[PDB]
């Protein structure tokens, strides 16, 4: 108890003498450094003054012409005006990132309140000769960083298991950084190209260490604590035992008990539900995978026909799932998902700009290349799009009704490709294992050394 | 500082760079070196202010603009040797003791808005462009011993670079409003310099693998408000001004915060202070420093050239000296101290060329 | 086949010792990986003993690009062949081990590697 008006005048007396303190003890610290900063300056400057004096280096000398003119009256002068003998250019480039797979982009401090809380403390104390009255008077001269509440609750401010701090938990818990932040998909962690986080389903099917290992592997083997033990390393059959009683984008769906009917996104996106979904195994909307014995690049495999490549798990016959260690494979419709593109050359154009050139013959509809770069948003196209204007040139290629792949900053080499109406190649946007991605193919027969071009307009045609 | 002499040469064109020679024996003639339309100029100072024209080359092409060069010497020959470049993104080694171009390095996919060499090592040429990379080359051995950029260099033009006085570390800015380190003391660099000096290519069916660093050891968005055009060292302390009419001194990370053990994700800088001047908001307008870095010049948009003394306390009395005179009153677009400081010359848009000196 | 050609990295020229090997058979391109760790780093949320089981499993699946569901079970194998040295003298043992279980969550791998993985690993650890 002492009157509201006293606190904030204390308030505004220890803040602003803490602030001017905190502004001296810096002038200083800056005073500090740029001496001994300057020290290091004279220090590292003889070092290369006297690296210096044990050169002899050449004084230069004198040699269509060319003059200057004094402003200050001194004799015009004249002398010879050599010629540096001519160097040809390469095209404009501007730096860009390899990649081999599309890589998806998104579109009164706290020091010094605590110190002006407890300066504020010390004057309570003395006074009688971490109180209420003090953080009303704070939140009165700072309305802003926060009421009397926040100010009272600002002021009095993920295990690991291996380490020395494991805990018991949780065994969902234990488990979790792996859970949310790993891809079903692609098979990585934190993955550069699925932005929407697994499915809850998707995941599912003594001290620290031991307990909290103890739940996690219970949840995996159940009751064979015999397993429990081998694995838990140091307890036992019985101790465990013990224990215990003690066209758009596809996305997985997941709609629990409930079948996917007109109300699933896959139906409605007009997608196949694959084999990231949690439904149904027995789901009349999944895409089954053909039974060929090989080839899969007519009509007459079903895979083919969906504008799909091959999925390596459910296509068990043709050869997409085999052989992982060559890329020429009995199947002839999975050159994308194992980036088995030919060698490309860069060379200015004949054209303008630069160009890319085929290095080996290939055939009439012969996958060539996958189209790489950034997968970014309509909206993000958008921003990115008014810049590029500006350049009277862009490389931007519709995906599918959600996403755009920007070969602008990241990419492969087929982006050296060039426009025409009259192209040698053609661009199809395959399903790929649950991605849309684009292929680059042939168009016709194409020989050694040829100019590759494809006709820009049908990408830019998500009409 | 006094006003002795003013120069203009014939072509009418900014000049945007000049150099004085720091490599000339104690005893030769100051010499300086002046770029600008498609020109290079070379002049030996004598005293009573007499400004003597040495030499000048001319690109064959018309269309080449050269906004740079930087003074090296060959070890072997004792040599001088003067790297130009400019718009067309070339670069051009000079030897005046010849009258050749001697070598040149095509490349770079764009402009080349600044050059310079290594403190210690008269072989390695950083070049900075308007692609949002820098490079460094070997020339000595023709190689591209490393290429600074990529998903974490540049998102935009680069305007400026300068080595740290040993050339342990690269600081670098542009248009993207960020500052950039470069540490070229790492293992992986030290390795691919002295990889550099061994690729012989008429011993090998391969070419040289250059470096691709695409991430800092460190960055900042949050010195300046707008495109940065100039940086260079004070120790280990940065120097850098945007067009906010300030130079602005800071370190990365904290107060105490040691450069060298500063870690690739740090978020803090510590701004130092700063010094003011006005009507230098128009860009690719570049300090320059002393060669003992005891003082700092600026030129203005409209002809004052502003000199520091950096053997102070703090920014605040940083104490700032205006050279200015009647004639000039065009932009300053860069300025540069003999290697002793006894002479500062700064060059215009209007084609002129400034000489003050000291005592 | 008549034409100057040039390195799509560096843009230098290409001599005739020849356009051999593609300049980009990079499966895994350097910056992808340290752009892949660096983001695991910034998890202020993730342990350091978790995290350094995502960026050594994530470097793995890059090098090789297992794109199949059928080959999580030699990829995990494959992990404790070539890395488990790491995983024993960075003390990632346990972690390492939810990772196995996780992987077991998503249905990528049998119980019977989920084990005969951390067999192989301890029969390593005794081998220092
Ligand atoms: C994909 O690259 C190709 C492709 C083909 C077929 N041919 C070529 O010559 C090049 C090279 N090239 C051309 C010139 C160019 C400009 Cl004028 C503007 C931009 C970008 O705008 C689209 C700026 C946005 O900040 C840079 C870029 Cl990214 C470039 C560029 O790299
Ligand atoms: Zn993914
Ligand atoms: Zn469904
Ligand atoms: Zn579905
Ligand atoms: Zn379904
Ligand atoms: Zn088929
Ligand atoms: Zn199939
Ligand atoms: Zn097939």
């Amino acid at each position: 108890e002492k009157g509201p008006i006293c606190w904030r005048k204390r308030v505004k007396s220890e803040y602003m003498r803490l602030r001017q303190l905190k502004r001296f003890r810096r002038a200083d610290e800056v005073k500090s450094m740029f001496n001994s900063n300057r020290q290091k300056i004279q220090e590292r400057t003889e070092i290369l003054n006297q690296e210096w004096k044990q050169r002899r280096i050449q004084p230069v000398h004198i040699m269509r012409e060319c003059s200057v003119t004094s402003d200050l009256d001194f004799p015009k002068q004249v002398i010879p005006l050599k010629t540096l003998n001519a160097v040809a250019s390469v095209p404009i480039m501007y730096s860009w990132s390899p990649l081999q797979q599309n890589f998806m982009v998104e579109d009164i401090n706290d020091e010094i309140f605590v110190e002006l809380v407890n300066a504020l403390g010390q004057l309570d104390r003395r006074d009688e000769k971490p109180s209420d009255k003090i953080f009303e008077a704070i939140s009165s001269m700072f309305p802003d960083k926060g009421t009397a509440e926040e100010l009272k609750e600002k002021y009095k401010e993920t295990p690991n298991i291996d380490g020395p701090n494991a805990k018991s938990v949780q065994r969902e818990q234990s488990l979790h950084s792996f859970h949310t932040l790993f891809c079903r998909r692609c098979f990585k962690y934190d993955c550069f190209l699925h932005p929407f986080h697994a499915t809850p389903n998707t995941y599912k099917r003594w001290s620290g260490a031991e307990a909290s290992m103890f739940r996690v592997l219970i949840g995996t083997y159940y009751d064979n604590f015999c397993a429990i033990a081998r694995l838990i390393g140091t307890k036992t059959c019985r101790q465990v035992y013990e224990f215990r009683v003690k066209v758009y984008n596809y996305q997985p769906c997941d709609h629990p008990r409930q079948p996917c009917d007109n109300s699933c996104p896959c139906v409605i996106a007009q997608n196949f539900c694959e084999k990231f979904c949690q439904c149904s195994s027995e789901c009349q909307n999944r895409f089954p995978g053909c039974r060929c014995k090989a080839q899969c690049n007519t009509k007459q495999c079903p895979c083919y026909l969906a504008v799909r490549e091959c999925d390596p798990d459910l296509c068990l016959t043709c050869g997409a799932a085999d052989h992982w260690d060559s890329k020429n494979v009995s199947c002839k419709n999975c050159s994308i998902q194992r980036g088995s593109k030919k060698h490309l050359l860069l060379a200015p154009s004949d054209v303008a700009g630069w160009g890319i050139f085929i290095k080996d013959p290939v055939q009439k509809n012969e996958f060539i290349s996958e189209y790489c770069g950034e997968i970014i948003s309509q909206d993000e196209a958008d921003r990115r799009g008014k810049v590029y204007d500006k350049y009277m040139c862009s490389f931007l290629f519709n995906l599918n009704n959600d996403f755009v792949v920007d070969a602008t900053r990241k990419g492969n080499k087929i982006r050296f490709a060039n426009h025409s109406v009259n192209p040698n190649c053609y661009a199809k946007v395959m399903m790929v294992n649950g991605d849309h991605r684009i292929g680059i193919f042939a168009k016709r027969a194409i020989q050694t050394g040829e100019e590759l071009f494809f006709d820009y307009r049908y990408s830019q045609a998500d009409a | 500082f006094k006003c002795v002499n003013s120069l203009k040469e014939d072509h009418n064109q900014p000049l945007f760079g000049v150099q004085f020679n720091w490599h000339s024996k104690e005893g030769d003639p100051l010499v300086f070196a002046t770029v600008g339309s498609n020109r290079v100029t070379l002049y030996e100072c004598h005293s009573q202010g007499e400004i003597r024209l040495l030499q000048s080359y001319v690109d064959a092409d018309a269309d080449e603009n050269f906004y740079t060069c930087a003074w090296t010497y060959d070890s072997n020959t004792s040599h001088p040797l003067l790297a130009v470049a400019g718009s067309r993104g070339i670069i051009r080694i000079i030897n005046p003791i010849t009258m050749q171009c001697i070598k040149h390095y095509v490349g770079h996919g764009n402009a080349i808005n600044e050059l310079k060499f290594h403190p210690r090592d008269p072989n390695l040429l950083l070049s900075v462009s308007k692609d949002h990379a820098l490079r460094l080359w070997n020339i000595q051995t023709d190689t591209l011993v490393a290429i600074f950029g990529g998903v974490e260099g540049h998102r935009d033009e680069v305007l400026s670079a300068d080595y740290d006085l040993l050339g342990e570390k690269i600081m670098s800015c542009g248009m993207d409003h960020s500052l950039k380190l470069w540490r070229i003391n790492s293992k992986r660099m030290m390795n691919a310099i002295k990889e550099s000096y061994d690729y012989n290519p008429n011993k090998t069916n391969r070419p040289f693998i250059s470096q691709k660093i695409h991430f800092p050891d460190f960055s900042t968005r949050d010195i300046h408000r707008n495109y940065v055009d100039c940086v260079r060292w004070l120790g280990d302390l940065i120097l850098s001004k945007s067009c906010e009419n300030a130079i602005v001194c800071w370190k990365p990370g904290k107060m105490e915060d040691d450069i060298d053990k500063i870690k690739p994700s740090e978020s803090n800088v510590t701004i130092l202070g700063r010094f003011d001047y006005s009507q230098c908001d128009i860009w690719y307008m570049r300090f320059s420093m002393d060669f003992w870095q005891k003082m700092l010049a600026l030129g203005n948009q409209v002809g004052k050239l502003y000199v520091w003394d950096l053997e102070v306390e703090d920014p605040h009395k940083a104490k700032c000296t205006t050279l200015t005179h009647h004639k000039c009153g065009a932009a300053i677009r860069q300025t540069s101290f003999s290697r002793d400081s006894s002479i500062l010359i700064a060059v215009c848009d209007d084609a002129s060329i400034w000489r003050w000196d000291r005592l | 086949h008549n034409r100057l050609y040039f390195h799509s990295d560096t843009c230098l020229p290409l001599r005739p010792q020849e356009m051999e090997v593609d300049d980009e058979d990079e499966k895994d391109p350097e910056w992808l990986r340290e752009k892949t760790i660096t983001q695991i780093e910034e998890f202020s949320d993730v342990n350091e003993g978790e995290k350094e089981v995502m960026k050594l499993w994530n470097l793995h699946v890059m090098k090789h690009g297992f794109i199949a569901d059928n080959q999580m079970n030699h990829a995990c194998m494959l992990f404790v062949e070539n890395y488990g040295q790491k995983i024993i003298k960075k003390n990632l043992c346990r972690n390492f081990m939810l990772h196995l279980v996780s992987m077991h969550d998503f249905n990528l791998i049998s119980i019977m590697s989920i084990d005969k993985a951390v067999t192989k690993l301890r029969e390593m650890q005794q081998k220092l």
